[PDB]
RNA sequence: UUGGCACCUCGAUGUCGGCUCAUCGCAUCCUGGGGCUGUAGUCGGUCCCAAGGGUUGGGCUGUUCGCCCAUUAAAGCGGUACGCGAGCUGGGUUCAGAACGUCGUGAGACAGUUCGGUCCCUAUCCGUCGUGGGCGUAGGAAAUUUGAGAGGAGCUGUCCUUAGUACGAGAGGACCGGGAUGGACAUACCUCUGGUGUACCAGUUGUCGUGCCAACGGCAUAGCUGGGUAGCUAUGUGUGGACGGGAUAAGUGCUGAAAGCAUCUAAGCAUGAAGCCCCCCUCAAGAUGAGAUUUCCCAACUUCGGUUAUAAGAUCCCUCAAAGAUGAUGAGGUUAAUAGGUUCGAGGUGGAAGCAUGGUGACAUGUGGAGCUGACGAAUACUAAUCGAUCGAAGACUUAAU
């Protein structure tokens, strides 16, 4: 644990049902954002890279090739603007992290 | 880098001035004849 | 106003409303008992003085300074409450109020109420020139012998001193600052903690006294 | 974390100073290597306590392969010295804590020399 | 950041496909960049055809940096190639089809002819 | 600046540019305040008071200077041994080599070009930036403090509302008050983004060794690559520049004679600036003019010679660290949680070894989110902080209020 009293002011913060999971995975995270005359909700596919440091404080980041671009997102995972994580596939990954993925067909199975 | 003057008989006095040694502890053994320093076991005390 | 005297323990993160992260240091405030205060009738500044963690009793063999002393026997007796550790100034407020030997609170406050905070630094030892001040280095190749010193302090002989003042290696040091007006976004009542808004100065488990601000 | 001179010293001097506890369970040195082996012999002797093979590996991560004994007229190969006769000695709950006790200082130098004691 | 003498794969279809950036325009003594800014640049490649020509300095925006950027909930947007845009100083580009996922930053900033024009805007 | 004079220096006062770091004038470049305009408004010319703060990146040449590109609110002029080589480069100038034009019949010459050319030093005293011991402060000590003084900070753009209104036919287009976020700079701090992370974890290469296979060490920049906790940091996250007062400078004013009118002035009364002082933060009673409140301690020898020998309170000495060059600052010393260990946990790594199954194998899969863990958190006295010593007050006189 981190202490005795950081949890206590912050465990009735902490978001609860995110299915756990592991980098290797194939997400479709869904996101609520607000523009002009709008809430409107948004679907994001890709692959998790990385997933770090416990707590409130714990963070996740996925990987999708949009248009030949590489674009990263990276969210704070327990924040009430993720609506719903789906996990498409499971992943056979040997290394934790995945930064060598600068290749152009990686394709993780 | 070299001095300009041969410092005098009253500066070269009062710099060492703080240049001393001081007793250290010295606390008796109970059973030795002999002082030992505190903190220390000695090879033939009372410690 | 209502200078609580709390010790930091860490920093973490807490999402506020729709979608916004604000960084939070965590402030453990406990026990605040007011000792004597001191008005301009005795000898002239209004003031409160206000304790914070106590310690043991009094009087055996004072190897620390965990065990009190016949000086702040006698000084916490008045009050009536266990004798202290820190105890600081607050010329800021309130006269009238604060009846002496009263806890005072944590909810002085309310989450929004825009406070200031005085603390050390964190002091890293004695450390020269383009760290301490903003100076910045001489080239690293092309032959020059000149990578980090300082440079030149002072002019020929038609100034034969060097001007006091002038930024040179010393010690980096822990000495006061203050930073001004950060907030509160949420107050603790059970646990008896408070939060603050970014970072404030002083290592865990430090000292820092926080007021009201003077926007 | 003391230090001694150098990374590639610091562990090969250093393992090879508790293999000299090992086979004469008292012996002086200075102090910044006894303030400092106390935490290295001793939590190597953890591994007494358990005695099965997964820590009898680890044991070969930081003993010598070395140092054969003679004190019964026979061998003891040093790694079968602590798991018989160091393991079976001690059971008090904090694995293996061993004592020191210091000395004044030596003729050449400054240092306080500090027998420490497998006990 | 994308500062002095940087070198941009150009997303447009007028013409240029490498630039570099003289000048970062903005406040006195600016140095750095980040999606939303407007950069002063020189053009080194020309593709044979399109509008511009080589050699000539137009004012051009600046979209997807390779470093992230820090929106307010504690997202990030990393791409992986600097980019561009070549404005007509109307806050408009040259021409029609620009390529090559846009970040949405740049919309308080009243691009908004960009972001309509564009592909995949995030 | 170019000179004139030869007064100091030849028993050596190192010489141009540039980097490092500033500090000072105002004949002001921007910003603040006004007069006057042959000032419709927005812009602009010219002059007065004003140093508080700002004053950019590149190409060219050794350059100074200069022209040129893109910006900015502006790219000010100068002094400080044409500031700064016991702080730095050496590109030129002023060393030996060689060559070209040229002058000299010749050796050689040139403020004409041209390629290559060794930049020495361990800080005595002042001056600095920090940081401790002695003594003073009419009894000793602890804690908190007032603040004479002294430092620090002072900069600005763009968009929107008033409004497309006043003026001006039309082109365009505010003064004055409010609302937003940017730039540069000065701080504080690692939760996030990244970097480092040399006793952490995993893969693999040669070769040697543990009697051999499996396992595992040594060495090869840490043998090499992917990642990584604490601590330290920026390109990362926050915060900052005040609002408000008092007298004025330029200027504008009211009342008003000298000098029956006018007249800002002579005596009075206004108003008026990023400027001065108080306000903001930091230091500061060695401020010998040594301040202030609360709390604790008070004796025998003895012609006070105080001989002493102690209290309060420290310290010597030890285990370390939120501190740290040593000393100093803090946390602790058995009535103990100060370190180390033991146990549990966070974080990190990525599924240990054996054993079994399958494959002729190379290796796959279960047992099992396993094993293994340096700095961070909690619990527990298991080892070590033992027994001791050293320093440390017993309160003068004067007159005054009683
Ligand atoms: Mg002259
Ligand atoms: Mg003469
Ligand atoms: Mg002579
Ligand atoms: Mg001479
Ligand atoms: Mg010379
Ligand atoms: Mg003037
Ligand atoms: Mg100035
Ligand atoms: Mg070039
Ligand atoms: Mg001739
Ligand atoms: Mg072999
Ligand atoms: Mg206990």
């Amino acid at each position: 644990t981190n202490h005795k009293l950081i949890e206590a002011v912050t465990k009735s913060q902490l978001r609860t049902d995110l299915p756990s999971f592991r980098p290797g995975d194939t997400l479709r995270v869904h996101v609520r954002i607000i523009e002009g005359t709008r809430e409107r909700i948004q679907v994001f596919e890709g692959v998790v890279i990385k997933r770090r440091g416990g707590g409130v404080s714990e963070t996740f980041t996925v990987r999708k090739i949009s248009s030949g671009v590489g674009v990263e997102r990276t969210f704070p995972l327990h924040t009430p603007k993720i609506e719903k994580i789906e996990v498409k596939r499971r992943g056979k990954v040997r290394r934790a992290k995945l930064y060598y993925l600068r290749s152009l067909r990686g394709k993780a199975a | 880098a070299v001095p300009k003057r041969r410092t005098s008989k009253t500066r070269k006095n009062k710099r060492r001035t703080h240049f001393k040694i001081s007793v250290p502890g010295m606390t008796e053994c109970p059973n030795c004849g002999e002082y030992k320093l505190s903190h220390r076991v000695c090879k033939n005390c009372g410690s | 106003t209502k200078g609580i005297l709390g010790r930091k323990i860490g920093m973490t993160q807490v999402f506020g409303e729709n979608g916004e992260l604000i960084p939070v240091t965590v402030v453990e405030a406990k026990e605040n008992v007011v000792l004597q205060k001191k008005t301009v009738e005795v000898d002239g500044y209004n003031a409160i003085q206000v304790g914070f963690e106590d310690k043991k009793a009094y009087k055996k063999d004072a190897k620390s300074n965990k065990y009190a002393n016949k000086p702040a026997e006698g000084h916490a007796k008045k009050a009536d409450a266990a004798p202290k550790r820190f105890i600081r100034e607050f010329r800021n407020v309130d006269v009238d109020a604060y009846e002496v030997g009263q806890e005072v609170s944590v909810d002085t406050f309310v989450a929004g109420d825009v406070i200031d905070v005085t603390g050390v630094s964190k002091g890293k030892g004695f450390q020269g020139a383009i760290k301490r001040h903003g100076q910045s280095r001489g080239p690293m190749s092309h032959g020059s012998h000149f990578h980090r010193a300082p440079g030149s302090v002072g002019m020929a002989s038609d100034a034969s001193r060097v001007f006091k003042g002038q930024k040179m290696p010393g010690r980096m040091g822990g000495n006061t600052v203050t930073v001004q007006n950060l907030e509160v976004v949420q107050v603790d009542t059970e646990n008896k903690v408070i939060l603050v808004k970014g970072n404030v100065p002083g290592p865990k488990k430090g000292l820092v006294e926080i007021r009201t601000s003077i926007k | 974390r003391k230090l001694g001179r150098t990374s590639d010293q610091r562990k090969a001097m250093l393992r090879d100073l508790a293999t000299s506890l090992i086979i004469s369970e008292r012996i002086e040195t200075t102090e910044a290597r006894a303030k400092e082996v106390r935490s290295v012999v001793e939590k190597l002797i953890t591994l007494g306590k358990k005695g099965d093979l997964a820590s009898r590996r680890n044991a070969a991560k930081t003993l010598r392969n070395v140092e054969i004994l003679n004190e019964d007229e026979t061998t003891q190969t040093a790694l079968q010295k602590l798991f018989g006769e160091i393991a079976e000695r001690y059971t008090e709950r904090q694995g293996g804590y061993t004592r020191i006790l210091k000395q004044g200082p030596r003729r050449g130098d400054g240092a306080e020399s500090v027998i420490i004691e497998l006990v | 950041m994308i500062q002095q003498e940087t070198r941009l794969k150009v997303a447009d279809n007028s013409g240029a496909r490498e630039v570099l950036t003289i000048k970062v325009l903005g406040g006195s003594g600016r140095k750095t960049a980040n999606i939303g800014d407007v950069i002063v640049c020189t053009v080194k490649n020309a593709t044979p055809g399109g509008v511009v020509k080589k050699g000539d300095v137009v004012k051009a925006v600046i979209v997807r940096t390779k470093s992230g950027v820090r929106r307010n909930d504690g997202s990030y947007i990393k791409f992986d190639e600097n980019a561009c845009v070549i404005i007509r100083d109307d806050k408009g580009p040259r021409g029609t089809r620009i390529f090559g996922p846009v970040a949405r930053e740049l919309r308080e900033g009243n691009f908004m002819k960009i972001v309509s024009l564009a592909p995949e805007v995030l």
